[PDB]
């Protein structure tokens, strides 16, 4: 019983909310514009582009 | 007393009664003999029942 009530007191003091988002991988930051050329080009293909004019 | 064909002794009431305390304690140790302790505790498991085949 005395086990039994450990292992609650142990989840009482583990039920607490994690303090915040915690770490996990956040490793190599995508390209930024790869991703444009994805975009542009590919919403781009087979058009007549007369780039920006004034 | 005549028993017929036997005559006996009569008995003490706390012999026999003696004999059903031992007998319904020997019972009950019994009961805690060869079945104890087949009910494995655990705190997380709790009590467990080993088989070939549940």
């Amino acid at each position: 019983q005395l086990l039994d009530v450990s292992r609650q007191i142990k989840s009482y003091w583990l039920t607490n909310s994690l303090s915040t988002s915690f770490p996990t991988v956040d490793y190599s930051e995508p390209d930024l514009e790869k991703v444009k050329r994805t975009l542009t080009k590919l919403q781009n293909h087979l058009l007549e582009v007369s780039l920006i004019e004034p | 007393f005549v028993c017929n064909e036997n005559i006996y002794m009569a008995p003490n009431a706390y012999t026999l009664l003696a004999t059903r305390m031992l007998n319904a304690t020997y019972c009950f140790q019994k009961a805690l003999t060869k079945i104890e302790k087949f009910p494995q505790y655990n705190p997380q498991e709790g009590y467990t029942y080993p088989k070939l085949s549940n």
